[PDB]
């Protein structure tokens, strides 16, 4: 049993192997990745329609300046099949799924995290710069709990995976 | 002094600070706290976006004053 590049064993008995789900290199692939990591299913059009609802019902909250532009032309400018999601959109979604949501950055070699006070239960989606893969345990599992036993292992393991594709070419 | 940063899914951030501190040095901080890498950080107060060479003393930012942060991330 030899691992590949983008596998890593999950704590001392290495028993579980973390490893990069791939999804369609579109300029959607925020949403792919959050689909497949809590749905299990792909969907796009549904979490940019959400996205685009919370933003203009909250104009306080997602007001010109915390969104880079009118509120207004946010809402719509997310609509679009182009237009690439974000941490904004990561929030939002986050929140109206009760999941949260890990972002494994590899060029920082860090976690950012949405949510994480709020839900116990969270996906891992990693980011290379451009572009947003799913990170799954045994070829399968994606929805993870961060007061399980095998927790702190899986983040371990999420934020070594990150590193070594830092350091053999995998990040933008 | 202490200033307050507030992110898009409701957490608070307390940081220490002087006047003297300019936006980078914030993010820096907000690094070290959270390990946000600086490149996606966003800084925004009274609805303006802080940029990289000013201070907080440019911005009129002082005691318990509440700064907004929203990351990039885009992919």
């Amino acid at each position: 049993r030899v691992l590949k590049s983008t596998e890593m064993s999950i704590g001392g008995s290495g028993e579980n192997v973390l490893s990069v789900h791939p999804v369609l290199d579109d300029n959607s692939c925020l949403f792919h990745a959050i689909a497949y990591g809590i749905f299990k299913q792909d969907s796009v059009r549904d979490l940019r329609e959400m996205v685009s609802k919370e933003v203009l019902n909250n104009p306080v909250k997602f007001n010109d300046a915390i969104l880079d532009k009118p509120n207004k032309d946010y809402a719509q400018w997310i609509l679009k099949m182009e237009s690439w999601g974000g941490a904004i959109e990561i929030g939002i979604i986050s929140d109206a799924l009760a999941v949260a949501i890990y972002v494994v950055d590899i060029d920082a070699v860090k976690i950012e995290k949405f949510n994480e006070d709020k839900f116990d239960n969270y996906i891992l989606i990693l980011f290379n710069g451009i572009h947003y893969d799913s990170l799954t345990m045994n070829e399968f599992k994606t929805v993870f709990n961060k007061n399980q036993p095998e927790s702190d292992d899986v983040l371990t393991a999420a934020l070594q995976l990150a590193s070594n594709l830092k350091q053999t070419g995998y990040s933008f | 002094m202490q200033i307050f940063v507030k992110t898009l899914t409701g957490k608070t951030i307390t940081l220490e600070v002087e006047p003297s501190d300019t936006i980078e040095n914030v993010k820096a901080k907000i690094q070290d706290k959270e390990g946000i890498p600086p490149d996606q950080q966003r800084l925004i107060f009274a609805g303006k976006q802080l940029e990289d060479g000013r201070t907080l003393s440019d911005y009129n930012i002082q005691k318990e004053s509440t700064l907004h942060l929203v990351l990039r991330l885009r992919g």
